[PDB]
RNA sequence: UCUGUUUACCAGGUCAGGUCCGGAAGGAAGCAGCCAAGGCAGA
RNA sequence: AGGACCGAACCGACUAAUGUUGAAAAAUUAGCGGAUGACUUGUGGCUGGGGGUGAAAGGCCAAUCAAACCGGGAGAUAGCU
RNA sequence: CGAAGGUGUGCUGUGAGGCAUGCUGGAGGUAUCAGAAGUGCGAAUGCUGACAUAAGUAACGAUAAAGCGGGUGAAAAGCCCGCUCGCCGGAAGACCAAGGGUUCCUGUCCAACGUUAAUCGGGGCAGGGUGAGUCGACCCCUAAGGCGAGGCCGAAAGGCGUAGUCGAUGGGAAACAGGUUAAUAUUCCUGUACUUGGUGUUACUGCGAAGGGGGGACGGAGAAGGCUAUGUUGGCCGGGCG
RNA sequence: UACGGUGCUGAAGCAACAAAUGCCCUGCUUCCAGGAAAAGCCUCUAAGCAUCAGGUAACAUCAAAUCGUACCCCAAACCG
């Protein structure tokens, strides 16, 4: 990824910024109560979110 | 009390109802902690479990505890077997004898709630 | 019988807590000895 | 409130006997929550993110305790229980 | 019933992680 | 010598269960239960 | 009325015994003195060592005091063992 | 085809020593002649470690006290359950602040810890437990005192102090009764309240401060008048005719 | 009834007397050794502002955060 990303402008970035963390909250909480098996889920969503922060902040600047 | 005898009783009739894929489905709650192929062959070891336990005469059978090296020698001759099997399957019967006198001495709820699954380290089997 | 140390809490920050050695050149000093010689804790403080 | 600080608040259900005997009983949920979350934000949250009526919620603070691990001393982390009051009429959805 | 299923899911299945 | 009961494996017979050989026919070693039998007794 | 009297809590600490590798680095037991006051006790604050504070005993200053403790001068100096 | 070391034995020198080999050991040693020393230990009330001795002796921490049946269990004087018995009762009970920090409750375990045994524990491992508009802190306000813009003072660091800002042990709004958890409750629940603010509506209307005043605001000792907490008796109510 | 408890129902629920070191009492009487401060609070106005802003009453509404809350406290948990 993350030239997917870079093609994308400020307002869909934020969209799938706010997709991309329910994804994470309602994976946490599956695997709160056992019922997620893979784990490596987690640290895919958790490293996605930063790629996306990390685009919107080099916009903001410049 | 809770003898092989009783033992008898409950294995005659858990063998004749039982099986592996109505026992590992009717748990969600340790089918998640523990792999959900772990049950067992049933007919094997009910068929293993009865032969064992039919090999005893009744004063071993009724008093579990003076089962020795000599006994369970002749227990793996008499049903043809491993003194190994005959070893963990009066194992088994410990800890179900264990197991009911934790529900006879605690209510039903009480030993049904505080029963425990556990991980040596909160990390997935490890 | 009574014996020399009574607890306070109070009275042992005010007295040797971190603020309290922010207060003087001497604290000050304490504070550099202390980590010069890499002290786990330098004050007292929780 | 922002959203992007709601989906951040609630680590996860608590479960215990406790926590199982208030839920049928009061009707009432036990979260794991941020341990800086505020009553306001919890209450939001989980009328946002379960959508169900929140009547009150309750906090108090979990002191992690003291363990031994091959000699050396740790500590767990404290963290920040709360319990939440749904008005009656609303029933739980698990997500 | 409630002995009949506490002491068949109890035995069959402590029978099985142990 | 009749009846009352006792004795795990390592005296005997039946040997269920189960197990070995065989595709099958069938055999086999034998644990338990029972009967001898050996302890101890009513006569 | 009262630095009044008798006497518990409270404050002390006169005599005896015990204890003295103690139950305790200053106590216990049995008695004893004051107990509306120059009384006592809590929480906080201030007084720093060639200094403090003393109803004054060189008393007390973290079980250390005719000059506290900690680091430095410092491997002081030792016609002594 | 067995080094250093360890440990026996044999031979040899006037001695400090040397040489050889049995066993152990399992990878390093080192002639000769030189060179340089942290170069030789029995004492130092020497230092650290190890192990003796007294000795299987003194002691097992208040002279409040136990006894029995049953349970569990490898094992019961100590655990749990029952019946007795004995001790405290202005405490040896109940509730807090200070201080501690998980000792709380439940399973589970008996190596070490417990001056004995231990199935038991404030011990080990695992889980669970701490719910507040009205309790306290936080906050509003000052005491002693601390810090102190400027300022005065001082070889230097610094000293004192104004305006200020802090500082409780004191002043400032308001919740009680019952029910419940294995472990929390004036917090949860049931019931009945109350407090100070923000917004609006209405009616009405002189509102405004870092300034003025009042109030908050205060000692000791004593007296005894009115009540209640609370207790005893009767009455009532349920039971008992031992 | 798992012998642990859970469930339903539930009588009467008064009078006298005694009586505090607690309450009226931050009172009262008296003595000399003459007994904190500042805020909230009630009121007066100045600067100001005036059909605005603001004050008072009633009804409605929303809010009241954050931390402590286990347990021990005449002790085997604190100082020894
Ligand atoms: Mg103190
Ligand atoms: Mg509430
Ligand atoms: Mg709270
Ligand atoms: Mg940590
Ligand atoms: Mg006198
Ligand atoms: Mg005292
Ligand atoms: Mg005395
Ligand atoms: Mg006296
Ligand atoms: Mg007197
Ligand atoms: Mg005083
Ligand atoms: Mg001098
Ligand atoms: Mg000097
Ligand atoms: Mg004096
Ligand atoms: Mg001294
Ligand atoms: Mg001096
Ligand atoms: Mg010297
Ligand atoms: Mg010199
Ligand atoms: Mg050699
Ligand atoms: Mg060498
Ligand atoms: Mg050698
Ligand atoms: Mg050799
Ligand atoms: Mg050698
Ligand atoms: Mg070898
Ligand atoms: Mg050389
Ligand atoms: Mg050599
Ligand atoms: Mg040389
Ligand atoms: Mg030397
Ligand atoms: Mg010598
Ligand atoms: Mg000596
Ligand atoms: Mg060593
Ligand atoms: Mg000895
Ligand atoms: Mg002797
Ligand atoms: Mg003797
Ligand atoms: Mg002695
Ligand atoms: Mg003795
Ligand atoms: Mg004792
Ligand atoms: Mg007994
Ligand atoms: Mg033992
Ligand atoms: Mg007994
Ligand atoms: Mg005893
Ligand atoms: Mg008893
Ligand atoms: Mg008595
Ligand atoms: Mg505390
Ligand atoms: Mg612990
Ligand atoms: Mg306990
Ligand atoms: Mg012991
Ligand atoms: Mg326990
Ligand atoms: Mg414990
Ligand atoms: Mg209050
Ligand atoms: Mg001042
Ligand atoms: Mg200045
Ligand atoms: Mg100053
Ligand atoms: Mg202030
Ligand atoms: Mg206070
Ligand atoms: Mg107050
Ligand atoms: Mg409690
Ligand atoms: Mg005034
Ligand atoms: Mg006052
Ligand atoms: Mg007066
Ligand atoms: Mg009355
Ligand atoms: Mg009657
Ligand atoms: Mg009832
Ligand atoms: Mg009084
Ligand atoms: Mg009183
Ligand atoms: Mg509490
Ligand atoms: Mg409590
Ligand atoms: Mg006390
Ligand atoms: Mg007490
Ligand atoms: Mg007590």
């Amino acid at each position: 990824k993350a030239k997917e990303l870079r093609e994308k402008s400020v307002e869909e970035l934020n969209t799938e910024l706010l997709n991309l963390l329910r994804e994470q909250f309602n994976l946490r909480m599956q695997a709160a109560s056992g019922q997620l098996q893979q784990s490596h889920l987690l640290k895919q969503v958790r490293r996605d979110v930063a790629r996306v922060k990390t685009l919107l902040n080099e916009k903001a600047g410049a | 009390g809770f003898d092989l005898n009783d033992f008898l009783e409950q294995l005659r009739q858990m063998k004749n109802m039982g099986g592996x894929x109505x026992x590992x489905x009717x748990x969600x709650x340790x089918x998640x902690x523990x792999x959900x192929x772990x049950x067992x062959x049933d007919d094997k070891v009910l068929v293993r479990m009865e032969a064992i336990i039919n090999s005893m005469t009744m004063k071993e059978r009724a008093k579990p505890e003076i089962i020795k090296g000599s006994r369970k020698r002749r227990i793996a001759a008499g049903c043809g077997m491993q003194v190994q099997d005959v070893n963990r399957l009066l194992k088994q019967f410990d800890d179900m004898q264990r197991m009911m006198k934790k529900m006879k001495k605690g209510g039903x709820x009480x030993x049904x709630x505080x029963x425990x699954x556990x991980x040596x380290x909160x990390x997935x089997x490890x | 019988m009574k014996r020399t140390f009574q607890p306070s809490v109070l009275k042992r920050n005010r007295s040797h807590g971190f603020r309290a050695r922010m207060a003087t050149k001497n604290g000050r000093q304490v504070l550099a000895r202390r980590r010069a010689k890499g002290r786990a804790r330098l004050t007292v403080s929780k | 409130i922002r959203e992007e600080r709601l989906l951040k608040v609630l680590r996860a259900p608590h479960v215990s006997e406790k926590a199982s005997t208030a839920m049928e009983k009061s009707n009432t949920i036990v979260l794991k929550v941020a341990k800086d979350a505020t009553k306001a934000e919890i209450k939001a949250a989980v009328q946002k993110l379960f959508e169900v009526e929140v009547e009150v919620v309750n906090t108090l603070v979990v002191k992690g305790k003291v363990k031994r691990h091959g000699q050396r001393i740790g500590r767990r982390s404290d963290w920040k229980k709360a319990y939440v009051t749904l008005k009656e009429g609303q029933n739980l959805d698990f997500v | 019933m409630k002995q009949s299923t506490l002491a068949l899911l109890l035995l069959l299945l402590l029978l099985t992680p142990v």
